């Protein structure tokens, strides 16, 4: 369902108030820790004396309520950006009070408002804050969806609200977060709390926030409609909106009085939970992958290590994969073998990387249903995975299957081979060596031979994730280049991250290669339009493979495979993130080099604007042949 | 009674109307107090009516002369009722319209209609009687710091936010609010108050301790005084056909002003904010002053 | 109760006996992942090129089996450390082999054996093993706690058993353990499988293996002596030694055939349980910390930092010392005003570092018991706690109470004080810079004044504790002096360690201090005679106080007020560990410095071997004043 | 004075050139390792397995002189960001096989070219070698100040050389500097060359290379004016540019054939010298302060 918490800015017992937002199904409260009206001096006398106490006291709840229940609220008044030098002085000392006691209080969130172009010193007192005393405390920044002068009635006689059109304009709420999200240097204790109004405003200046850490959304009681019944709805577009946040899984936050009195404040809260039952439940994906999202991981090696065996386990488990290469072997026997020579002619079938011999399965089954014979081969390099190859060649295949513990490139095969059957893909295709894998193995291929998959390639397009790009910042570590965690991809559920452009492909690889001048080194250069402003961060990566003819498998989201759960999207970023505008047109260029012993990926962006080259000489990422 | 005094208003009688907040501590409510005996304040012995809010008030008004007009922190705009012994005080209405706190209120000419300004940004139209909201607005940008009802007209009143707006209305006309430029885009608009005699001319105070006087014929700064140290948050015109214009400031101290804003007298005697300052309609040379030192100061003015 | 596991080698069918052990009540299983007598060879033909499979299949079992339930053994065939070159190669192939097949389970633990001097070769295999592809895989080293050869009958006509006294002898097959624990680096994923026999020795052999890290216990069936009905019992010494193991929180693995025939393999496990039931319950000082068992934290500042509201909740969460000072102020008070003054007679009584107001309350209630009059004040430069003294000073003190928000150094008191009561104590007394803020604080103290406490002292022993110190070197963070966390104390629930050598005091200071040349920096010399062959990590601290005459506070072990759990003890460590022979005397150097801004501890040890210079000119830790 | 160099295409003879640019005056020369025509193939046979050897020895000098006084070229033909692949690939072997070359010889500083909007793959193959090995070698990015398209003459009928203000453009030259100096990741041993054409832009388009690391700037003998003696001058616009260089401490090198064939190679560079020595002398705060040039030194603290 939905986590929730009530703003209120009215508090006259805290112990009467907490209980009643706790038997109206919040979850939390979100309360000024000082009285909002009560402004306070620190330079001039006589306020400066004046007699405490200054706020209620902390014994007035358990530490646990403190920890889990309370969200701090910066008191209105205080102004740090006040173009007055004594209150600007004056809101310096008030804002660190309440922040130094919100922190002293052990609160999990505080919230800070950003109504305002210049929230300069306002910035500049909470990153002093933060670095003074490292906590775990939490920072919501209230940023309005609609700045207040553009949501404003045309009422005003003298100054009417311009009817024209203004794209980078409607957008200046996000500027103002992402200024002050600079200034802060990407704290990772600073997020957005993203209020909504009544009117929604243009989908580009909705779609900004994509990619942006919101935990938060405000909702007030003004933008309820009422039922004909009297209870709150929402409109459609606001219900749209309700259903994009939820994805985010953001905590929802009502403010405001409540102005459907007949009622109770369950209501809205309710309407919330009705939207949020009534969503189509979740699919045997993303049931998989929601603790996944957005869970940055390093990228397999099988060639150069030895994968574990739960991670066979989590390959096996995809039935839609195996049905799809069951099926392609099957076309391929059919067409290779004649029906007058089903007895006559067998076929000498390898699996190269058979891993516990969910492949070997797979042959064995299309064999069955083309009614052909087959001489199965299980090749493979994993010495605990060919112990369980032989177990199975021991319990059930018998001598039909040969299993053969070494390396394609090294194994001399005693006959050679009608069809090839491999999985040794990536997620960014050919990022796993399957190329120079299958190149050594080519030899023992015959001159008519088949290559199950026969084709993959690539694809590559530009992401904007302020998100996971302080994900992979957060990843440095001791004993390295302080910035290699940008030069190395990972395998990613992507999620909460603004696509850019459509995926182009990049590079592509055909087995078997009958090329003379075998070189799998590449170049490629890549323009992707932009229809929005935005900040790139990274690119993310897919992979569209032919196993045989129109069977085929993808992780593309374009032409995705339906409810395969083998590969997640890859992602390879930049270090300084690159601000784009409408219209510009972002080149990338991406290089595939490799040595006797190394393969890498190097990459620079070269439009709108220059980066470095990534990972040059595989300094920071290489994949071991 | 609550440490922090926010509103002093004299009723025509003598009687002195006082409301008060409690802005630290367990409890944060408000408490009304009717005093026909004025020295006696702010001493909840000697009082003549009583009575206790949930939440505290932010401004208050009188609507005649039994009804008293609450701004509450609740976002509640409340209408209470003086008893026929006027003893008791009982709630009359308690409307949530607004979403923020009510920062402010004013009623307007006529006695029946009111205008309340929040920290929502919005400020509503009220009409006494059927206890409905006719109009509102949503004209600002920031939160609403003062409305002041025009004296003479019930369509007209003043406003002012953070957004550096000052806004004269007019309900009659299709686009209500009109920008009045004053100089040039200074510091914050804190505090209103209409000239008793001219409906042409207005005062108002800023966050810098400036009181400037404004004619909306010319629609420029005519006069601007430095009187405060710090901000300006009330400014009251005295009932004499030679209006004294009493200021308030966050400095503490009070001010009196004559036609040419020049400095008359000047009261150092509260040690903290000072909220609210009436005068006294049975000596209109008598103004009582409150604050958040519990202090509730009689100044004699020369 | 007791976690326990059983360990077998003779594994039939690996289902059937997993739940035998299972319905035997056993919590895990240790076995071999290979069969123990299937040698293997990994260079020679034609044996190298045996038919697998080479062991059962990774099949058998599903990953959470695997994962929580199997622990592996080395096969008892492998000798990486044989003098004969072909078997150490091939003992080198097949120990790799085994701990990848382990490590491809994700099995939890992997036990290998130490049973000779000469590990080398085995720990030079199992390093190279941790440093490629490291996984969360955990090593328990099997070492006897007495050889087998110190253990073997006196049956040998040519060979006899010497009667003689050997003390460092005795002690061998520790050093096994740690020279292997050396040439491993203090691997954090190497620990204790330390096997019982029979014949337990000498009380300095056993404590040798306090403060490391003994994860398992092994106990045979044969060390179980036979009860009257036929139940198995152990020796009084035995189950002294599995007292102290129990302490530990140590896994106990069962090894050996059933010799009590007549019961079931219950009723070893079922002894164990009955030990651990019959326990003397947990103390309520044990009970609250035993969570912070070796649980490494930053001391805290009072001084520079504002302390958080839940630190001054467990402040407050102690009755026996707010007794204790409350007490010494009735004392006070009784001895300062004469019975024919009590109502004549009001004292000025002055609460330095109030917090939140206990030793306010204390104050009152030691007033009341007295039957005198006192003035208090409550001085305390927190604000945030002063909002609750204030809370509390309107609610409930009134005007008796004068509350005071400043610090203690600046603030220019209206009247002299007779007392003033402060705790402004660390771990080692002075670490929180209570003698200057009490210096500080002197000049409004009256001529004949007293200060509660009067007195304080601080205390330091040497330690032994490889796991202390491998924590201690585990907080190495990017960004400082690799060597930073060794140059800094830490409060801790000290627990697996060894004192070596009764505490010595090292610092004390007195309040008032009439002194005209006042100085608080400290060069003390401290001489630890050492009774044990063992290693030093560092110095453990702790302190008294004398607040009033005989009413003392103590966390020093031997004279440790009884039920107070306000301090830990607090850690010196040091960045090299000392050897340290029986006899040899630990001369230890300590200093106190400070400038206008800072103070700080310097250290090094000059005996039995002089080390660096700890902290020189507090470059890794320094007290803000 | 000057330090300079003398910049050669065409070496017949390593130690007669080597001696005859001595005698000349100057202190360094630029010269190809590999002979500038000599193309190579590393993919196709037959021409990939061309008998050696593929250039002169490392013999012929001493290793001091490889150290000081030879600054190697890239050979014009190597071309790492053409449009064919073959090409492609093929010069990216050509390139670190000369750079390699270089490396070996222990040359103090090595030329290439910037003459395109696109050289995103050179960067790539110089980035690779510079990370591959670390030594002290030094490369010198030779870049027009004015491109060649816009320093063209108007005399393609059907394609005019336009006459319109474009401020942003005419300052392309720098940004192919700009984004080939950030692919590599701001390297401390990649510097500019800045190569100086007949016309001079406008000044914002000079002073864009101000507070950029500027080694070497190239003069050719083709924009150097007659003298009525007959001796080679330069206009007052290059001598203010000249002046500014010299400010920078930059090596200027000579460039082109003698076209005052009346005299000797000794004129071009008298004529800087003359200018050299006809500026006003150092005062005594320049005299004190000319090391401390671009010295960065912590602040102190007195208190
Ligand atoms: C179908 C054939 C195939 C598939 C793939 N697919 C992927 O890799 C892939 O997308 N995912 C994402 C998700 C589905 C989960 C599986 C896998 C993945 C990725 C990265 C890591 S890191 C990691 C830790 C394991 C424990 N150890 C101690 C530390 C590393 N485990 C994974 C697992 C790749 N290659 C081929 N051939
Ligand atoms: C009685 C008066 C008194 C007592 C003490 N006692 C101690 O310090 C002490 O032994 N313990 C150990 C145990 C009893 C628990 C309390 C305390 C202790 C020590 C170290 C840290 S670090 C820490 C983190 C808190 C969360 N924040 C965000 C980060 C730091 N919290 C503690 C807490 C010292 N001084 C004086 N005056
Ligand atoms: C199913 S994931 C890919 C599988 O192919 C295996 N594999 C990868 N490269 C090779 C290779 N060169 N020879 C044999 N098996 C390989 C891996 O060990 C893994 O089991
Ligand atoms: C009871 S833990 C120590 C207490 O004494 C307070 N304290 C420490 N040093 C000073 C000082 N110099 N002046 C006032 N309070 C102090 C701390 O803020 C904390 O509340
Ligand atoms: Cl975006
Ligand atoms: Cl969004
Ligand atoms: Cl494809
Ligand atoms: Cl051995
Ligand atoms: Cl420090
Ligand atoms: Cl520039
Ligand atoms: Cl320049």
């Amino acid at each position: 369902r939905v986590s929730s918490g009530r703003d209120l800015n009215c508090v006259p017992e805290i112990a009467d108030t907490l209980g009643a937002v706790a038997k109206q199904g919040f979850d939390f409260l979100c309360m000024p820790v000082f009285h909002p009206r009560f402004k306070r001096e620190f330079i001039q006398e006589p306020a400066k004396n004046r007699p405490g106490p200054q706020t209620r006291s902390d014994l007035l709840l358990s530490g646990r309520d403190w920890n889990t229940l309370i969200v701090g609220k910066l008191s209105p008044w205080i102004r740090p950006d006040s173009k007055v030098e004594k209150i600007r002085r004056n809101s310096e000392a008030a804002m660190l009070q309440e922040l130094n006691f919100g922190a002293y209080l052990g609160l999990p969130a505080f919230l800070l408002p950003l109504n305002q172009e210049d929230n300069t010193n306002l910035a500049r007192v909470l990153t002093n804050h933060i670095h003074t005393g490292h906590h775990s405390s939490m920072f919501w920044m209230r940023v309005p969806l609609v700045a207040p002068e553009d949501l404003r009635d045309d009422i005003i006689e003298n100054a009417p609200t311009t009817h024209t059109e203004e794209y980078s304009g409607e957008e200046k709420t996000w500027m103002w977060w992402h200024n002050f999200r600079t200034l802060c240097d990407y704290s990772k204790r600073i997020a957005v709390a993203l209020e909504i109004g009544a009117d929604l405003p243009s989908n580009h200046v909705i779609d900004r926030w994509l990619g942006e850490p919101i935990k938060a959304a405000i909702l007030p009681t003004s933008i309820f409609l009422t039922n004909k019944k009297g209870f709150p709805v929402l409109s459609k577009m606001h219900q749209r909106l309700i259903f994009r946040l939820l994805k985010l899984e953001v905590q929802f936050i009502i403010t405001g009085t409540n102005h459907h009195s007949e009622k109770e404040f369950c209501s809205y809260l309710q309407y919330l939970e009705y939207l949020s039952q009534n969503r189509p439940p979740p699919n045997a994906y993303e049931l998989f992958a929601k603790g996944y999202e957005d869970y940055l991981q390093s990228p397999l090696q099988p060639l150069m290590d030895n994968l574990e065996s739960q991670t066979y386990e989590v390959f096996e488990k995809d039935p839609i994969k195996y049905s799809q290469y069951q099926q392609a072997i099957y076309k391929c026997l059919l067409d290779r073998v004649p029906e007058e020579e089903k007895d006559t002619n067998v076929q000498v079938l390898m699996v190269l990387g058979a891993g516990r011999g969910p492949l070997v399965n797979a042959s064995l089954r299309a064999a069955k249903q083309a009614d052909r014979r087959i001489k199965l081969y299980a090749v493979e390099k994993n010495p605990n995975a060919v112990v369980t190859l032989e177990n199975w060649q021991f319990e059930e295949w018998g001598s039909q299957v040969t299993v053969v513990s070494s390396d394609m490139r090294e194994w001399v095969a005693p006959e050679k081979a009608d069809i090839i059957v491999s999985e040794l893909l990536g997620s960014f295709a050919d990022n796993e060596l399957s190329p120079e894998c299958l190149d050594g193995a080519q030899h023992f291929l015959k001159d008519d031979g088949v290559s199950i998959p026969g084709e993959y390639t690539s694809f590559l397009a530009p992401i904007s994730s302020s998100k996971l790009y302080n994900e992979v910042r957060a990843c440095r570590e001791k004993d390295r280049d302080p910035e290699a965690q940008f030069e190395m991809p990972y395998v990613v559920r992507l999620h909460n991250f603004h696509q850019l452009s459509a995926p182009q492909p990049c590079f592509t690889f055909s087995h078997p290669n009958r090329d003379p001048m075998i070189d799998n080194n590449r170049y490629c250069t890549l323009e992707f339009p932009v229809e929005v402003n935005t900040v790139l961060h990274g690119f993310a990566g897919y992979f569209e493979t032919v196993l045989y003819q129109d069977i085929t498998l993808s992780i593309r989201p374009e032409t995705h495979s339906p409810g395969m759960f083998s590969w997640f999207p890859i992602l390879f970023p930049i270090k300084q993130p690159i601000t784009v505008r409408e219209g510009q047109t972002i080149c990338v260029r991406f290089w595939r080099c490799s040595n006797s012993k190394k393969v890498w990926y190097e990459w620079a962006v070269t439009a709108p604007v220059c980066s470095a080259i990534h990972n040059p000489t595989g300094r920071s990422y290489t994949i071991g042949l | 009674m609550e440490r922090q005094l926010e509103a002093a208003r004299y009723r025509s009688d003598g009687a002195l109307l006082l409301g008060a907040s409690s802005l630290s501590g367990r409890c944060w409510a408000g408490s009304l107090w009717l005093f026909k005996d004025p020295c006696a304040a702010p001493n909840e012995g000697f009082c003549s009516a009583g009575v206790q809010t949930e939440a505290g008030v932010a401004d208050l008004t009188w609507v005649g002369e039994r009804g008293i007009l609450v701004a509450s922190d609740s976002g509640a705009v409340e209408l209470w009722e003086l008893d026929e012994n006027e003893t008791l005080i009982v709630s009359k209405f308690c409307k949530y319209e607004h979403d923020d706190i009510v920062s402010t209120v004013s009623v307007l000419s006529s006695g029946t209609q009111a205008v309340s300004g929040s920290k929502d940004i919005c400020i509503k139209v009220w009409d006494l009687a059927q206890q409905v909201v006719l109009s509102s607005y949503r004209a600002h940008a920031a939160q609403v710091t003062c409305v002041a009802a025009s004296p003479h007209k019930d369509s007209v009143f003043l406003s002012c936010s953070e957004d550096n707006r000052i806004l004269l209305w007019d309900t009659r006309c299709p686009k209500p609010a009109s920008q009045i430029g004053c100089s040039a885009p200074g510091y914050l608009p804190t505090s209103l108050a209409w000239h008793p005699q001219q409906s042409e001319v207005f005062v108002f105070g800023d966050e810098n301790g400036t009181v400037s006087l404004v004619d909306t014929k010319s629609t420029s700064c005519v006069l601007s005084s430095a009187v405060h140290s710090q901000c300006v948050t009330g400014l009251v015109f005295s009932p004499h056909s030679v209006p004294f214009l009493a200021s308030l400031s966050e400095d503490c101290s009070l001010a009196v002003l004559d036609s040419s804003l020049s400095e008359l007298f000047r009261s150092q005697a509260h040690r903290d904010f000072v909220r609210d300052a009436t005068w006294s309609p049975l000596n209109h040379s008598l103004l009582t002053t409150v604050g958040w030192d519990h202090q509730v100061v009689h100044h004699v003015v020369p």
